């Protein structure tokens, strides 16, 4: 509410968002293989709507 | 080309279809304000149906 805007058109582009660490950091690997179990759980379309 | 993918792949709602006759019939009860690209024998059979 107020409702008063809308998205026109297509988009611009394609891209995507991603779960940031430091260059290095010892948590990238669980955290990249977590972010696709729960893709692929449908656990990220869900928290989407 | 390139200009109408760019479009046909970003329009909303989906300007894809499942099979020719629902694209034919888009088509028809779209009162001009949809056009489908198809193979000219398919468009050339409908034309004298």
């Amino acid at each position: 509410k107020p409702c008063d805007t809308m998205k026109v058109g297509g988009n611009l582009d394609s891209k995507g968002y991603g779960i940031a660490t430091p260059k290095g950091s010892s948590l990238r690997t669980p955290v990249n293989l977590a972010v696709l179990k729960l893709s692929e759980q449908g656990v990220l379309d869900k928290l989407k709507n | 080309f390139d200009k109408m993918w760019t479009y046909m792949r970003s329009a909303e709602p989906s300007v894809f279809v499942r099979t020719t006759a629902e694209g034919v019939a888009r088509v028809r009860k779209s009162k001009g304000k949809y056009a489908y690209l198809l193979e000219s024998t398919m468009n050339e059979y409908i034309e004298q149906r």
